[PDB]
């Protein structure tokens, strides 16, 4: 029910964007919104957690935001290893985690 | 000593008070003393060890102008090299035991720097400020 | 202790100062200690108790905010259980030892409240304040 | 203990912090005792005698309302009688232990003075305040 | 000197108010007034000393007022046993006391 | 360089004032200027180090000012003690002092 950008494409030293957008019960007003970088055929990877906040490690080039209706992963200064595909979850405190349909990072 | 060190940091922040009160001596039902000769000098020695701790901690206090206060900010910034670690992963993932463990050796200059900071804004600064 | 406690307590809010002189130790002219043996070791237990009963009242005022001064307003509203006295009945009427007397089974209480508050409002709401 | 007498009390003004730091208790590497009969007794006098001289210190900062700074600047004015020396004469041409020789006699009635004034104005005149 | 109403009557739960007013000399600026319960051949008792304050252990319902010519006594929600005989007096804080006329509250 | 009035006189209780002024290299702008007493055939004696800062022991009759083109040395209550020359000098932290032409006060 979460749907995102279908594909998208960058290069080196750049910085490519990917949303991620629902129904005003999924995706609208104060439901946090996690971004995971999740390989297809591995394990997962906390990007960030909070609308603005990131996990432990994470390199400073991720950045997060949210608007009313959709939120926005951002990469900057992309490098090969972020090749991969990126998802998204909705979740409060108690409510259970809606994920996305995922966005494949090109280059 | 009340209050559970298994609970986050800001949980404990609550609980400061029973422990602050405990730290001081216990509550009220001090000790009668017959004196023995060549003993109670262990107690004197306890009774010493306590005020000595409490003392010390106290002129931390003092020389951070907190000596009135149980929390106190202070204008001193944090170092990321004592530790990379937020605010939501400090006192919502860890305790308080665990907390000093990974501040453990940088506790030394942090005193010292606080203790520099604190002292000469509110003793140079503002004794040059009431100057004029 | 050179003032009267037979005055009243708005009498000996004046003599305050000179009992809190001699609170802490005589007047100079500390003490030659030959150090015999099996001896003094009244002297030094006389010393310890001397500084643990100034460390105690102490920490009773550092608790309360009030580590620099010897009169302290509180934001901790009087119980009219603890005593249905007036202003004028306490202050004008009674002498401090009365009071103390009618006060001292709720003192404890009062220790509590006064610590909890007090450190509280100083606290969690400056640090909240500060936050913004 | 670090800072060096022989500079002008200017000089020391900046040097206070590590003399007040050794104060208390030195650098940390707190003494491990084996008790020994009838001895040892003359290092738990040392720890007293220390934790007694620290705290007359603190007392007499804490009656001045200064309990949580090194430097405060006080409401009591210079008495030209202690010494007719200027501003320049002191802070610049005499050294601390110089200056303490020289107002030792009068540091007394200073103290008394201190005491009296410092808390009169920030108990009394602040609870009349308060009052309306 | 000091003329209060001559008698005065309330029912249950009611307030009834007693006067006390002289010369400019017994009952005038800042003089105390007091205000006693004299039931007749029996005990005073002390119900006002100073004009807006009262006497330890009566019961709230008792008040006290002083305008510029004239202190007011008010007896709030009257019971049976305020059916007495009331008097005033003006002193200073060494100036002799100097009583009233008296009123008898009926119910 | 330093140049003072040639000679000034005065009376009893009196105040005899002394001039001291030179180019903008000697004497103009923030250059201090100190006095001092100096009896012919005698030692001298500080009179006023700083422009208005007198030495110790000088009784307060002494005084001292300096304007933006000349500092001023006035002599109040004069005394049979104060006839004598009377210089100035001109000095900074580090620089040299520069005394001046002397003035001799005559009562
Ligand atoms: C909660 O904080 C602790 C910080 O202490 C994190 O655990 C630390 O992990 C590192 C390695 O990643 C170890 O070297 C430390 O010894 C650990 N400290 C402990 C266990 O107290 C922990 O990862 C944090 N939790 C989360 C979810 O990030
Ligand atoms: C002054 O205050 C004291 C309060 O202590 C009053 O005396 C008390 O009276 C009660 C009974 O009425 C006794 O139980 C207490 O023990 C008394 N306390 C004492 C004697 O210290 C006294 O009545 C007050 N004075 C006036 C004029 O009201
Ligand atoms: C610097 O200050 C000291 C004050 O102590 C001055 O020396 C004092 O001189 C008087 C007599 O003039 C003696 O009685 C004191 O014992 C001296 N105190 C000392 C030596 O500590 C000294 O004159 C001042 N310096 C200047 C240049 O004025
Ligand atoms: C804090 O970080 C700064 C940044 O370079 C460094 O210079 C300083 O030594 C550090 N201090 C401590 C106590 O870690
Ligand atoms: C103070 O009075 C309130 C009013 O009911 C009561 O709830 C409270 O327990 C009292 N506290 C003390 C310490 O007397
Ligand atoms: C301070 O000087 C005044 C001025 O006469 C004097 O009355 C007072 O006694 C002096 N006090 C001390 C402590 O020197």
């Amino acid at each position: 029910v979460l749907t995102q950008s279908a594909s998208v494409s960058g290069s080196l030293g750049q910085s490519v964007t990917i949303s991620c957008t629902g129904p005003n019960s999924v995706c609208c007003s104060h439901k946090s919104i996690s971004w995971y970088q999740w390989p297809p055929g591995r394990a997962p990877t906390l990007i960030i957690y909070e609308d603005n906040e990131r996990a432990p490690g994470i390199s400073p080039r991720f950045s997060g935001y949210k608007s009313y209706w959709s939120a926005y992963l951002t990469i900057s200064d992309l490098r090969p290893e972020d090749e991969t595909t990126y998802y998204c979850c909705s979740y409060t405190h108690n409510s259970g985690c809606v994920f996305g349909t995922g966005t494949k990072v090109s280059v | 000593f009340l209050g559970a060190a298994g609970s986050t940091m800001g949980a404990a922040s609550m609980t400061l008070t029973v422990q602050a009160r405990n730290l001081l001596s216990g509550i009220v039902q001090q000790q009668h003393l017959l004196q023995d000769t060549h003993w109670g000098i262990k107690q004197l020695q306890a009774r010493v060890l306590a005020v000595e701790h409490y003392l010390k901690d106290q002129k931390f206090l003092g020389l951070w102008g907190c000596s009135g206060k149980i929390i106190c900010c202070t204008a001193v910034p944090w170092n990321s090299t004592w530790s990379n670690k937020s605010y939501e992963e400090i006192w919502n993932n860890m305790t308080w035991i665990e907390w000093e463990r990974e501040i453990s050796n940088y506790t030394s200059q942090i005193y010292e720097i606080l203790t520099e900071s604190q002292n000469q804004q509110d003793r140079n600064e503002k004794d040059l400020l009431e100057l004029d």
